[PDB]
């Protein structure tokens, strides 16, 4: 998939369709942060750097320092 | 004699600022030192977050010295031509005086040469002052 | 080059890498500021300067 | 007339400082024929032909560093200047040339007078001559000319069309909430894709002006080099 | 482009063989090969001599395209006027009464 | 084993590199710096002016003639220059008091 | 650890050997490779043949 | 002695005040450099004396042998002459640096004494010059200093028109 | 204009003015001092190299005879075509 | 060797003894010299005496023919023995080192003497002479030896990989050649294997198309003086002189086999004008007859035959070879068994790196398989 340029890497098969077939899955060995993993959407499940700390909160934080920087000398002008 | 040729000639000793050193590199080297971050000509780096971390902060840091730095300097010219002439005519205005000039001068530099030409073309029969009116 | 790297895979997953919450930060500061510039520079008590006729930067070049 | 000012490479300094601590490999490079000048094996040159290459590579770097850079908004290529770039270039193109001068061989010149004894010699192969003598002297000012006029065309188009996206954006994005939304919709779409398509073009025209800047050079080397056969 | 082998003694054709301007510089003609550039041109690159030809052209145009061409734009003499300010020749002299300081001795 | 740019401390090998590796390179960069400093290296009080300042000129405190106010003083003052005298002023300095009392 | 390599590396940079591809080299010693049983029997068989002769 | 320092100073303050320059001092700088491509001229021919002397037999059999670019007959004439000249006594044919040595080191020599000798000519003749500028050259070899706008001090001579700052 | 105003350098920091004849002559001093010395004879290279093409480009420049007119170089004023002065 | 105030002592305690023995060597010598230079011109070769030209095929320059413009005088001996050939080489090195030096204090006029203080600091370019002591000789040996081998390994590497860069060998003799001659000096190197790469490089380049890199290197091998280097055919000159008295006395030896009855300190004084035998190594007599006999091998019998030596390229290879000491390798293989990225333990992995330790780490075949089950489910619902 990709997110505006950047396109996430895949990795290439190794095994031919024979061997594959004779490999047994167990999820169990998996890491909790892996299982039902899926190529399109790996990190799903993966933790959040800041706990309760959404992607939104963080856009939101950005566009409170935009509106703080357009609008701080509204109330706190400053003389040349 | 003096002076060595040799940077072999060493001038401090092998465990001098180890740690902060080693804090340093490890900096460096976490997300450079990657398979997949194949440089193009040692610019262009292969890692994403290179990119999204280091663009912003130039933007950053060069809007911050633009806004504080370089267009502060056409605002003042703007704000002393059109209101004395001088500093201290500019300085006998209040804040907020100051303040809707600047956010006009601001207003002007959005329109450019996409806008009304009202704002610096006066139109007959207007009352408001002329460009003789401090001379 | 662009070979790879973390890839989040729709919005709510830049919070899973803090360079990407930096960059979500940073879309967040650019996108917000024009609707701050919106409300500025459109509002009702905005007022042309009076003297805007006394000089302008077209005179000074020519 | 003392001018005291600073590149805009600072940050970039320190992060390769910072990246550069440590050996990394290589193994892209903008300009790749200057490592392989000679394609058939068992011929060599006894010029010192594998000299440009540090040139280039540095040249490559600090024109990246500037140019690429570049795109991002109020960053400033400090070295912007028609006759600075003129100095650059002559720099390196009157030095090769003045390497092969230096040479003090004569018979390297031969191929100047262009054609074969057939053609009239003063009215016809002269003429050839002191042109292509005048053509490399105009290569030398076309190479500094393109690369001074591709960045400043690029950059003089991507200020005008900012100026125009910011001004729709802030005084006309109130159509969103009006009846004429769709027409404003409309051209905010197209905005954007000019947006897209002028930086995607910005990016490659820089790396492919440099590719022609360090080609040009070059070329200059190559016209004057011979390869013996090895027996 | 390739190598270039200098020609050897007996593959250089003889010099009445070689043509001016108008035509050969044949016997009683011989002192005219000197003032006849075109004949100087074809006898060198019959003799394979062609760099007489090339490297004078080049090298001017290394030497304008260098030196001469910034002397020329900052100090050449550009041309002169209608009404000349020719000197009156006036200028410099002492003036009476001036007592000179003693010459080194 | 040695090498120039593994074991040569930095000034040494960029001397190196100027000398035994881009040597005219160096010169014609040299000549160039000469000509730039020989040439391009002096601006007018009016080119100043018109393009010396990043908004214009500013007319109403003139810096220019107070920079040159300050030389001409830093000159005089250091130098002990009359500048009463009549080949400054065309006029014995009689003929200036006269004026003074005129005027 | 590995000194030669370094040496031979370090020494072909600083002569304006940038070119870190030698396919003569590798063509020349590409198809080495230890020996099996039977051909140290041929080749020993010819050395010794050559010897009696 | 060293000429040059002192004559440094003389010639800047002669360019910063060539308006009073005399018809004789632009004559001595004539004869200056007339004497200049003189020197060069016969330096050269050294060099090219010496280059030849020292010149390989095989070279000279090269240079000095066939073909003849004219055919004229005087040019084959004069080539031999100077061919049987230089190869019949024994030369001394260095190469390398002992080469380099024996042509340049007379001819820089030769040239710099010249020119240094010159110099000091020139010094002599603007000291017996009786104009500004040989009050000037005097002055300077006496206080060692270069005194500035000494020809509006002592007042020399200005053309009819612009004799009115003179008038006090 | 103001599209054209964006191509300058950002980061000047200071402007130095010096006249020609003050540094020139400062130079010429200290070339003296440095060439003055008896253990460095008039003969050497490192002296002719010092003073032989200056001496040249003085001589040349006085032996000049022009019949145009050479504007000052150091002028108040040198944007305007029509006044040399 | 890097200077010092010791060697600075010695040599300003023994300057002016050191330029008197200097001159008269320099008497000796030029007698000598006089002596082999009217043999030269009486008896050489037309070609030898006249200078013959030999122009490079692309550019036509001039430079020293190994052939023409190097000529082996087999009947010197009957003028000059072999100690006087060895004296005017010796003198030849010093008076080279003391023009470079006489030439810039020339120059520079007095400026010169802080240069002049940095250079007796150094063993490296002051003469033979200056050493009034066994203890002083041996030391100026060292820094000879030095130098050599600071200089050498770029000479050997630069002609190696042009060479193989742009050519390689016709044959399997050859190729086993030209892999033996750049051994290094910890082995034994045979020279009869070794000499086909004469042929195979006068085949890619001969002594008169040497390159003035190449030039400069050498002449740092053989301490010979490099600044001002100037054109290529100066230094050139000066090599060919001083390897055309080394090949002259070199026949001479062979002739008459002097190196038998050769003492052991003119054994290793011989063998190391050849390049042959550092001091440093502490060789006893059998390694230098070793060395010396490969060496007379190497040059073959043509030489003694016609008087033509091999290719003068490869032969300053093969004899430099000899400087070209195996890489240092110092520590305990122990340390190997350290960590050289424990700083970034505490950094710990990211997202990213764990989802490649996963993908590649030991459970790799299973999510192999689940991921192409997985993507071929998808792929058959979507058709
Ligand atoms: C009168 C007012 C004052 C001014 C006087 C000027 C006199 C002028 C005379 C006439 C000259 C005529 C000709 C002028 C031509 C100019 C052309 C020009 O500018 O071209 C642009 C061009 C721009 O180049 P660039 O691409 O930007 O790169 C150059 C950069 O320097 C970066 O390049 P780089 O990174 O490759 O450089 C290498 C760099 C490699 O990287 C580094 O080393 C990193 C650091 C970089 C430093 C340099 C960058 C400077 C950044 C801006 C300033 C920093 C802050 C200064 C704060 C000042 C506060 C007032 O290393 C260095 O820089 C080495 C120096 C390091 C110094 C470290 C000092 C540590 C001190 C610690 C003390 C601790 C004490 C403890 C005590 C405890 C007690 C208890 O400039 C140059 O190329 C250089 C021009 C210089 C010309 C010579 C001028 C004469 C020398 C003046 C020295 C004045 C010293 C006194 C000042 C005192 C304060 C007022
Ligand atoms: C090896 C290098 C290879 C790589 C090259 C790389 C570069 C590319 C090449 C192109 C150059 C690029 C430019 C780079 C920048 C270099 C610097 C530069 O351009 O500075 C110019 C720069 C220009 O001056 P400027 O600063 O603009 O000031 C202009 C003023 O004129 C200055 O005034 P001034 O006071 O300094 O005097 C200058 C004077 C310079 O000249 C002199 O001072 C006098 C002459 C000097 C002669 C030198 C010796 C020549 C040989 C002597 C004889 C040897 C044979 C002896 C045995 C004979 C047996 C019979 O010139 C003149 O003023 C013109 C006077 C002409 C008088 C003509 C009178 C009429 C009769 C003679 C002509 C017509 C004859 C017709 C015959 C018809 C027969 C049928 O400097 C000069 O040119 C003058 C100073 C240097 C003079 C050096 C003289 C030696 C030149 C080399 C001669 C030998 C080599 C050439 C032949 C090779 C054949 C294989
Ligand atoms: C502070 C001091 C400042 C000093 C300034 C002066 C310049 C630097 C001085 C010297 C610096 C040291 C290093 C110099 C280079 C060393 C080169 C080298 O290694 O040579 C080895 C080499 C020894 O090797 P070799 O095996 O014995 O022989 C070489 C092989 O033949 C080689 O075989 P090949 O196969 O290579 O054969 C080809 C070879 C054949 O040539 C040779 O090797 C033979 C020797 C050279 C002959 C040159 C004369 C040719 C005939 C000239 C005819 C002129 C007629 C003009 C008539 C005019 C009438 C009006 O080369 C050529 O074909 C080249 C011919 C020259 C072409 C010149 C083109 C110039 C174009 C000018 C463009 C325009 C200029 C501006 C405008 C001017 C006019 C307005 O040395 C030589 O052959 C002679 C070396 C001479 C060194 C220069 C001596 C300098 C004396 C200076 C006196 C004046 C001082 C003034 C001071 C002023 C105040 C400070
Ligand atoms: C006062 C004015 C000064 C002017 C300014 C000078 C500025 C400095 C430049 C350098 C000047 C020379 C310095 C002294 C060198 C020592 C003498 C010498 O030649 O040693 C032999 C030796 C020859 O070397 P090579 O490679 O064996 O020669 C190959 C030949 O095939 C060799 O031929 P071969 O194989 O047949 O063997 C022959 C050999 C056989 O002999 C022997 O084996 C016996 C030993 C003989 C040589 C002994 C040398 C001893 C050196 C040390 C002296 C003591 C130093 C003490 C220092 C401490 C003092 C307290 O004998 C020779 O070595 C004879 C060589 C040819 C004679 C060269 C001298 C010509 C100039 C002198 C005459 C000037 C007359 C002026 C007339 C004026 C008319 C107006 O010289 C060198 O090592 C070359 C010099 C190295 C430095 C080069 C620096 C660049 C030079 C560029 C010059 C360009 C022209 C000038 C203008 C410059 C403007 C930038
Ligand atoms: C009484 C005695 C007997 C009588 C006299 C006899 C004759 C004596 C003379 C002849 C002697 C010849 C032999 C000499 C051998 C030694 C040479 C040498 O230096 O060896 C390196 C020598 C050490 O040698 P070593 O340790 O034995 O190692 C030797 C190895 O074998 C390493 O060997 P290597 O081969 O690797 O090293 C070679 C290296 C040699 O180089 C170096 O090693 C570099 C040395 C300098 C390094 C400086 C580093 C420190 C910088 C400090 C900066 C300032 C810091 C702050 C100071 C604050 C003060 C308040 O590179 C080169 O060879 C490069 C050559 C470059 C040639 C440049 C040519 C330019 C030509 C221009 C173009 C022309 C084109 C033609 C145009 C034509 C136009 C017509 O270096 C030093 O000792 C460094 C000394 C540093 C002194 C302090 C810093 C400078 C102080 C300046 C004070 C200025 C005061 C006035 C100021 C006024 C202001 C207004
Ligand atoms: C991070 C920043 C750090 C700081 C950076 C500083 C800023 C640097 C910026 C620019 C740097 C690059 C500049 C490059 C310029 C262009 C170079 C070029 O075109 O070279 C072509 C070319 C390249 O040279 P090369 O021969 O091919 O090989 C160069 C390799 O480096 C040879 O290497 P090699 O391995 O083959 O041989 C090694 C060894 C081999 O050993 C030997 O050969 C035996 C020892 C030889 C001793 C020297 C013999 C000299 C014989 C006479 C030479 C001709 C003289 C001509 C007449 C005199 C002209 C002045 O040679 C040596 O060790 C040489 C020792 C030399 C030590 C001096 C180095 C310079 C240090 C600074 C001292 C001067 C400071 C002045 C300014 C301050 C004043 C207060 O140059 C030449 O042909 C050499 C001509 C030399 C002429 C003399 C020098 C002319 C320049 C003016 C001198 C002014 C003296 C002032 C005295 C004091 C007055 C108060
Ligand atoms: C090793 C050589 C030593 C030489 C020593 C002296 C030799 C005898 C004197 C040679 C002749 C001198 O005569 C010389 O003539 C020329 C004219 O031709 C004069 O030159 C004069 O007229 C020419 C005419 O073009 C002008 O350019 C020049 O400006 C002017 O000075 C010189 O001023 C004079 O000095």
């Amino acid at each position: 998939y990709n997110m505006l340029v950047f396109r996430d890497p895949k990795r290439r098969p190794q095994l031919s369709e024979e061997e594959r077939a004779k490999v047994v899955v167990n999820q169990a060995e998996w890491p909790e942060e892996f299982k039902d993993f899926d190529p399109d959407d790996p990190y799903k499940n993966s933790p959040e750097i800041i706990k309760g700390m959404s992607s939104w909160n963080l856009f939101l934080w950005g566009v409170e320092c935009a509106f703080i920087y357009q609008f701080y000398e509204l109330v706190f002008p400053k003389s040349i | 004699v003096l002076f060595s040729t040799y940077r072999s000639s060493r001038l401090v000793s092998k465990e001098f600022l180890h740690g902060p050193v080693m804090r340093f590199r490890a900096l460096g080297e976490y997300y450079f030192q990657r398979a997949w971050n194949g440089t193009l000509n040692w610019a262009l780096p292969g890692e994403y977050r290179l990119y999204a971390v280091m663009i912003p902060f130039i933007y950053f840091y060069h809007r911050w010295h633009n806004d504080h730095t370089l267009d502060r300097d056409h605002v003042e010219k703007a704000m002393i031509m059109r209101w004395g002439g001088t500093l201290e005519d500019v300085r006998k205005l209040s804040a907020k005086d100051q303040l809707r000039v600047r956010c006009f001068t601001d207003i002007e530099k959005l329109y450019s040469a996409y806008g009304p030409k009202d704002t610096y073309l006066q139109p007959p029969g207007d009352t408001l002052p002329g460009k003789d009116f401090y001379r | 080059m662009l070979l790879g790297g973390f890839v989040p895979r729709r919005f709510s997953q830049f919070n899973r890498d803090p360079c990407w919450m930096f960059f979500i930060f940073s879309v967040g500061f650019w996108l917000g500021e024009y609707p701050a510039m919106m409300i500025k520079y459109n509002a009702r008590d905005l007022v042309y300067d009076p003297h805007r006729y006394v000089w302008s930067h077209h005179d000074d070049h020519h | 007339m003392f001018l005291f000012f600073f590149c805009d490479l600072f940050w970039l300094r320190l992060l390769l400082c910072m990246y550069y601590c440590v050996w990394s490999r290589l193994c892209f490079i903008v300009y790749f024929n200057c490592l392989m000048l000679i394609f058939d094996f068992l011929l060599f040159c006894l010029f010192d032909l594998y000299l440009f290459v540090g040139l280039c590579l540095f040249l490559l770097l600090w024109f990246m560093l500037f140019n690429l850079y570049s795109l991002i908004l109020y960053y400033c290529i400090t070295y912007l200047n028609l006759y600075l770039l003129f100095c650059i270039v002559f720099l390196l193109y009157i030095a090769f040339l003045f390497l092969f001068c230096f040479l003090c061989d004569f018979f390297l010149f031969n191929n100047l007078l262009v054609g074969d004894s057939f053609m009239d010699v003063f009215f016809i192969r002269f003429l050839l001559c002191f042109l292509e003598c005048f053509s490399l002297l105009c290569r030398c000012l076309s190479t500094f000319l393109r690369l001074f006029c591709n960045l400043l065309s690029s950059h003089f188009l991507l200020l005008m069309f900012f100026d125009f996206f910011y001004f729709i954006f802030v005084f006309f994005f109130y159509g969103v909430f009006c009846y004429w939304f769709i027409l404003f919709i409309f051209v905010f779409c197209f905005c954007l894709l000019f947006y897209v398509f002028l930086y995607l073009l910005d990016l490659f025209a820089a790396i492919l002006q440099l590719f022609i800047f360090c080609n040009m050079i070059l070329q200059l080397i190559m016209d004057f080099l011979l390869f013996l056969l090895f027996v | 482009g390739e190598l270039f082998v200098r020609p050897k003694l007996e593959e250089i054709p003889p010099a009445d063989q070689c043509r001016g301007f108008f035509g050969p510089l044949n016997d009683s003609l011989k002192f005219l090969r000197l003032l006849d550039i075109k004949w100087m041109m074809n006898r060198a690159v019959a003799m394979r001599r062609e760099y007489l030809i090339a490297t004078p052209t080049l090298f001017t145009f290394i030497w304008m395209f260098t030196w001469k061409g910034a002397v020329i734009y900052f100090w050449g003499d550009r041309a002169p006027p209608r009404r000349m300010d020719w000197n009156t020749e006036e200028t410099g002299r002492l003036p009476l009464g001036f007592k000179p300081t003693p010459a080194p001795l | 084993v040695y090498t120039r740019w593994k074991c040569d401390r930095l000034p040494v090998f960029q001397l190196k590199l100027f000398t035994q590796e881009y040597p005219m390179h160096a010169a014609v960069g040299i000549f160039t710096i000469i000509f730039l400093w020989k040439h391009m290296s002096h601006c007018s009080e009016e080119t100043e002016r018109k393009y010396g300042w990043w908004a214009g000129y500013p007319y109403w405190r003139d810096p220019i003639a107070r920079r040159n106010e300050t030389k001409y003083k830093q000159m005089i003052i250091n130098n002990d220059v009359d500048i009463t005298h009549p080949k400054w002023t065309g006029c014995s300095v009689e003929q200036l008091e006269e004026l003074s009392r005129v005027v | 650890w590995c000194p030669e390599v370094r040496d031979r590396a370090e020494l072909e940079v600083d002569i304006t050997g940038w070119q870190w591809w030698s396919p003569l080299e590798e063509r020349r010693l590409l198809p080495v490779r230890l020996r099996s049983v039977n051909e140290v029997r041929e080749i020993m068989s010819k050395t010794q043949a050559k010897k009696s002769a | 002695t060293k000429y040059e320092l002192k004559m440094q100073y003389f010639d800047e303050w002669m360019i910063r005040w060539r308006k009073f320059q005399t018809e004789s001092d632009w004559e001595i700088e004539k004869g200056r450099q007339w004497w200049r491509r003189f020197n060069m001229a016969v330096s050269g021919a050294l060099f090219c004396g010496l280059v030849l002397y020292t010149s390989g037999t095989a070279t000279l059999k090269r240079q000095y042998g066939l073909p003849h670019f004219f055919d004229i007959g005087v040019d084959g004439q004069a080539k031999e002459t100077m061919l049987k000249t230089l190869t019949s006594r024994w030369r001394y044919t260095p190469q390398g640096y002992g080469r380099v040595l024996i042509t340049g080191v007379p001819t820089y020599i030769l040239f710099v004494t010249l020119e240094h000798y010159r110099e000091r000519r020139r010094m002599q003749q603007y000291l017996q010059q009786n104009t500004v500028f040989g009050e000037q050259m005097r002055r300077l070899l006496s206080t060692g200093k270069i005194e500035e706008y000494l020809p509006v001090n002592i007042k020399a001579t200005l053309p009819a028109s612009q004799q009115a700052i003179y008038n006090y | 204009s103001n599209p054209a105003d964006h191509f300058r350098p950002n980061l000047k920091a200071l402007t130095l003015y010096a006249e020609r004849q003050h540094y020139v002559d400062r130079w010429l001093h200290v070339k003296e001092r440095w060439l003055a010395p008896w253990y460095l004879p008039w003969w050497s290279p490192l002296f002719q190299l010092g003073t032989w093409y200056s001496q040249r480009s003085r001589n040349l420049f006085l032996v000049e005879n022009h019949l145009s007119y050479r504007p000052y170089k150091f002028r108040r004023n040198d944007e305007d075509r029509n006044n040399p002065y | 060797m890097q200077g010092s105030w010791s060697v600075l002592k010695k040599n300003c305690s023994n300057f002016f003894p050191g330029l008197l023995a200097f001159a008269q060597q320099t008497q000796e010598a030029y007698g000598i010299w006089l002596r082999i230079y009217n043999r030269q011109q009486k008896y050489g070769p037309t070609d030898f005496v006249e200078q013959s030209e030999t122009f490079s095929p692309d550019y036509h320059k001039r430079f020293h023919s190994q052939d023409k413009n190097m000529w082996v005088d087999k009947e010197l001996c009957t003028e000059v023995s072999q100690k006087e050939v060895a004296r005017l080489m010796t003198y030849k090195l010093d008076m080279w080192r003391m023009a470079h030096c006489a030439g810039a204090l020339l120059a520079t006029g007095g400026y010169a003497i802080p240069f002049g203080l940095f250079w007796l600091a150094n063993d490296t370019w002051v003469p033979s002479s200056f050493n009034l002591t066994g203890e002083e000789l041996r030391a100026w040996r060292e820094a000879q030896d030095l130098y050599r081998y600071r200089s050498a390994p770029s000479y050997l590497t630069d002609t190696k990989w042009h060479f193989d860069f742009h050519a390689y060998p016709w044959n399997e003799t050859q190729e086993r050649a030209w892999d033996d001659l750049f051994e290094k000096n910890d082995v034994r190197r045979d020279p009869k294997v070794v000499r086909p790469a004469a042929e195979m490089y006068d085949g890619f380049i001969k002594f008169e198309l040497i390159r003035r890199k190449s030039l400069r290197h050498l002449c740092r091998s053989m301490n010979i003086p490099t600044f001002p280097m100037l054109a290529r055919l100066c230094n050139g000159t000066r090599v060919r002189d001083y390897w055309n008295l080394a090949w002259c006395e070199d026949y001479m030896v062979i002739t008459q086999r002097l190196h038998e009855s050769m003492t052991d300190e003119e054994l290793y004084d011989y063998a190391w004008r050849r390049y042959l035998a550092p001091y440093d190594k502490n060789l006893n007599r059998e390694q230098l007859m070793e060395r010396v006999e490969d060496y007379f091998e190497f040059l073959g019998p043509d030489f003694v035959a016609h008087g033509k030596a091999p290719n003068l390229v490869i032969l300053t290879n093969y004899v430099l070879g000899y400087y070209n000491d195996p890489a240092y390798l110092e520590g305990d293989i122990s340390e190997l068994d350290k960590n050289d990225y424990d700083h970034l333990a505490s950094w710990g992995k990211d997202a990213f790196l764990r989802r490649l330790e996963f993908e590649n780490g030991p459970l790799r075949d299973q999510v192999e398989a689940h991921t192409q089950r997985l993507l071929a489910e998808r792929a058959a619902i979507a058709k």
